[PDB]
Order: C-alpha cells, then sequence, then structure tokens
C-alpha cells in the first residue's frame, strides 16, 4: 500500500512508458498483419 | 427465492461450448443417434457431479473453491499439482480454444464461402485475446456492466438455433434420422474423445462457488436448482443438436467447420447480420468471466504457499487483477500459436477431468472414513462413484487414443511431483536463487503497480 513510493519516480514511469509501447506497438503491427494477410487473401469466386 | 439462484447456474453453464463440440463428436462418432445419447449421457455425467460438488462445498464451508476440496481430503501434494496443472494446460488450452472459435466465427462473414488462411485465424483470435485482457484489466466495474450483455447476447445466440430448428421440425425435413444409429464405423477408441467433446459443452458447472449462506433454505435450494438448471439445459442442448441435424446432413457436418455458420446459410437468408455475429459475441462473453475466476484463484492459494504471492496481487488504485493477466497470456499465446481445436481441447480435457474425478472420488473415501461433518445434503453412495469411476476410466483409456495430444498433459501432470521441490527443500543456496527471485519478484512488482489486497 505505502510501500510503492519508488513507482512515483523519474524513470520508473519511464519503462512503463517503454513497455506498455513496445507491446502496443506489437499489438497493431500484429493486427496490420492480418488485415493484409484478409486483404491479400483470394476474395471468393463469386459463386 | 430460488429463481435467482437458477438463473445464475443456467447463465454460468452455458458458454459458447455448444458450437465447438458438435463438429468433434460427431467426427468421433459417427452416427446421429450414438451422438445424441453421447450428448444425454455427458449432461447426466454432468448433472451427476454437479450434485457431487454440491455436497463437497456444503459439507467443507471453507472458502477456496476447487483449491479446498483436493487440499483437504488428500494433501497439499495432489492440490500442487491441481493448481500447477490448472495454471500450466487447463486454463490457457481451453481459452485458446474458445479464443479460435471466436476468431473463426468473426472471420467467417468476410469470408461467406471460402476457407480462412488458417494464420489470420491465429491472429485474430490473439488479437481478441489481447484486447479482452486489457479490457480485464482497465477496470472491473465496466467488465461487469458489460457481463450483463454479454450473457444476454449468450441467450439470444441459442435461441436462433432453436427457434428455427422447431420450424423444420415441425415441418418434417428429418431424412437422416431414417438409421440414426448406424454409418461410420468410428471404433471404441474415439469414445474418450467424443467424451471430452460432450462436457465441454456443459462448460461452468465446475467453479461456482455455492456458500450455505446465501440461499433462502440450504440443503435443499441447492440441490433441487442444480437438478432443474442442468435438466432444462441438457434438454436445451439435445433440442439444439437435433435442431442442427434437421437441415445439416452428417457428411455436411463432417467436411465442414463453424457448424453456426453453415447452418444458417443453410436455413436463413440474410444471415451474417445476426447468426455470425451473435455466436462470436458468444465467444467473447466467455472470455471476460475466466481472467476473474483465474485471479481469484491465486487468492486461496497464497494462504497455503504454494505459489508466489504475487500472482493474487492487485493494483493500487484502478483495482484490476494485472499480475495474474501477465502469467496467463504469454501461455495462451503460446497454445493458440502451437495448437490445433482437436489438440488443445483434448490437451486440456485429459488434466482437467482427470482431476475433477479424483476430487470426487474423494467423497467415497471421505464417506467411507469419519463420517461426522455435519453434512447438510447426503449425496447418494451411487452418484459420485459412478461419476468418479468413468471419468477416470475413460480418462485413462484416453492416453490409449491420440498419445501423442495427452502425452505432454500427462508428463505436465507428473512433473508437479518433482516441482514440489520448489516448496521442501534443505537450502536454497541463493547464489542462483532466491536473491535472483528477490530481484526478479521486485522487479515486477514495481513494473506492475500491484499493492496487496488488505493484508
Ligand atoms: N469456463 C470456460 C472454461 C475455462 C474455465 O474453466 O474457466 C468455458 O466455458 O469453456
Amino acid at each position: 500500500e505505502e510501500l510503492l513510493k519508488v513507482a512515483g519516480s523519474p524513470g520508473w514511469v519511464r519503462t512503463r512508458w517503454a513497455l506498455l509501447l513496445l507491446f502496443w506497438l506489437g499489438w497493431l503491427g500484429m493486427l496490420a498483419g492480418a488485415v493484409v494477410i484478409i486483404v491479400r487473401a483470394p476474395r471468393c469466386r463469386e459463386l | 427465492t430460488l429463481l435467482r439462484g437458477v438463473s445464475i447456474i443456467i447463465g454460468t453453464i452455458i458458454g459458447a461450448g455448444i458450437f465447438i463440440s458438435p463438429k468433434g463428436v460427431l467426427q468421433n462418432t459417427g452416427s446421429v443417434g450414438m451422438s445424441l445419447t453421447i450428448w444425454t449421457v455427458c449432461g447426466v455425467l454432468s448433472l451427476f457431479g454437479a450434485l457431487s460438488y454440491a455436497e463437497l462445498g456444503t459439507t467443507i464451508k471453507k472458502s477456496g473453491g476447487h483449491y479446498t476440496y483436493i487440499l483437504e481430503v488428500f494433501g497439499p501434494l495432489p492440490a500442487f499439482v491441481r493448481v500447477w496443472v490448472e495454471l500450466l494446460i487447463i486454463r490457457p488450452a481451453a481459452t485458446a480454444v474458445i479464443s479460435l472459435a471466436f476468431g473463426r466465427y468473426i472471420l467467417e462473414p468476410f469470408f461467406i464461402q471460402c476457407e480462412i488462411p488458417e494464420l489470420a485465424i491465429k491472429l485474430i483470435t490473439a488479437v481478441g485475446i489481447t484486447v479482452v485482457m486489457v479490457l480485464n484489466s482497465m477496470s472491473v466495474s465496466w467488465s461487469a456492466r458489460i457481463q450483463i450483455f454479454l450473457t444476454f447476447c449468450k441467450l439470444t445466440a441459442i435461441l436462433i438455433i432453436i427457434v428455427p430448428g422447431v420450424m423444420q421440425l415441425i415441418k418434417g425435413q428429418t431424412q437422416n434420422f431414417k438409421d440414426a444409429f448406424s454409418g461410420r464405423d468410428s471404433s471404441i477408441t474415439r469414445l474418450p474423445l467424443a467424451f471430452y467433446y460432450g462436457m465441454y459443452a456443459y462448460a461452468g458447472w465446475f467453479y461456482l462457488n455455492f456458500v450455505t449462506e446465501e440461499v433462502e433454505n440450504p440443503e435443499k435450494t441447492i440441490p433441487l436448482a442444480i437438478c432443474i438448471s442442468m435438466a432444462i439445459v441438457t434438454i436445451g442442448y439435445v433440442l439444439t443438436n437435433v435442431a442442427y441435424f434437421t437441415t445439416i446432413n452428417a457428411e455436411e457436418l463432417l467436411l465442414s467447420n463453424a457448424v453456426a455458420v453453415t447452418f444458417s446459410e443453410r436455413l436463413l437468408g440474410n444471415f451474417s447480420l445476426a447468426v455470425p455475429i451473435f455466436v462470436a459475441l458468444s465467444c467473447f462473453g466467455s472470455m471476460n468471466g475466466g481472467v476473474f475466476a483465474v485471479s481469484r484463484l491465486f487468492y486461496v492459494a497464497s494462504r497455503e504457499g504454494h505459489l508466489p504471492e504475487i500472482l493474487s496481487m492487485i493494483h493500487v488504485r484502478k483495482h484490476t487483477p494485472l499480475p495474474a493477466v501477465i502469467v496467463l497470456h504469454p501461455l495462451t499465446m503460446i497454445m493458440l500459436f502451437s495448437g490445433d481445436l482437436d489438440s488443445l481441447l483434448n490437451f486440456l480435457s485429459f488434466a482437467r477431468w482427470l482431476f475433477i474425478g479424483l476430487a470426487v472420488a474423494g467423497l467415497i473415501y471421505l464417506r467411507y472414513k469419519c463420517p461426522d461433518m455435519h453434512r447438510p445434503f447426503k449425496v447418494p453412495l451411487f452418484i459420485p462413484a459412478l461419476f468418479s469411476f468413468t471419468c477416470l476410466f475413460m480418462v485413462a483409456l484416453s492416453l490409449y487414443s491420440d498419445p501423442f495430444s495427452t502425452g505432454i498433459g500427462f508428463v505436465i501432470t507428473l512433473t508437479g511431483v518433482p516441482a514440489y521441490y520448489l516448496f521442501i527443500i534443505w537450502d536454497k543456496k541463493p547464489r542462483w536463487f532466491r536473491i535472483m527471485s528477490e530481484k526478479i519478484t521486485r522487479t515486477l512488482q514495481i513494473i506492475l503497480e500491484v499493492v496487496p489486497e488488505e493484508d
């Protein structure tokens, strides 16, 4: 509770920013990979 | 009265498993009538097990859920192995299976009459997992205000298959029921796989803590409510399956996937507006609940000291089970990217049903030794014994079937026995441990912004 005083310190939040930014970049990149797989996939010859 | 409890049980045991099981059930059964018999017997066994767990919950009265039952009757080691397998096999594989189904159903509208290029299934599945896990780690209030909507969609999804099935049945286009119990051989070896597929529709009977204080009149409310709930859910599931069989032939189901969208195509007109989206949302609902349950699991495991206390840890403010999602997400990624729905289901089912049967088998031992615990409800002798014997015997027979898939689960559940050295050891000699763990545990606690609940 009161023992996480070092979390509210400069640099530590920088590590959190970096980790979350890398996670979000990976998520957007893999979603874009899914999108390009779908788009470049064949378009279902019409019946 | 008891209506609210019945509603809770109904909403906790429906799940998305009814949209995954029928394909596998038919695949390893090869006969419509035998498949329906499999559904009925799985429902009966689920009712028996639910009664057994009701008796267990009433006879112990100690919080903890699945942990307490196994720990109390057997000892520390089976409980440790149970948590080990639940963390390493059961939860990640079940989540991966549900997520693969959700991804296939959400990609079906875009691929109307085609094949989804496998890899896109995994990517959309993983994206859904990531968004669900961050939503669970975002807030708990908004993760519950949406749970009611997901449950309502779950109720809506079953009607979309039930009512048109009723219309087809009343009009009597049932030409596949002329010889219900004949077809492909599908020798007895595949019966454990059929059985495994059978339960997963009834996923949610376990967990579901029933403390003997919420009910009005206990020891009659819990058994009656659970019996009616299993009865009506089994009736709904068998009606859903026969509705599926009204339009979808056995061959048209065997050489196909995502049976719901095939049913919609073969029966309804405009379909992508209703069936795929509703079933994808139904599969989305099961995603939210599991994270909270597995996070809760760690809370009781910290008292005995079987897992590091950081796993039952919580955020300072914006209270979410953050540390329990970062240890479960990568495992789910591993299973979904290195597993198949046919194999992951067996991988999870072998361990989960071995341990559930072992837990229920403790009822025979508990009732034979020291029969004085003020048992509120006395489940008869034959129910827990039959459930445990059938589960253990057929799980053991499942080793012969697809051995390369359950072998990993077996060696992991045997890995827990050596893994007890993390709990007993002479001197850890912190040159290669303890001190490194102290840096690691502190680093994770600082990075993830976690403080204990009230300890
Ligand atoms: N409840 C999940 C299974 C995972 C779990 O046991 O929490 C389901 O309906 O498939």
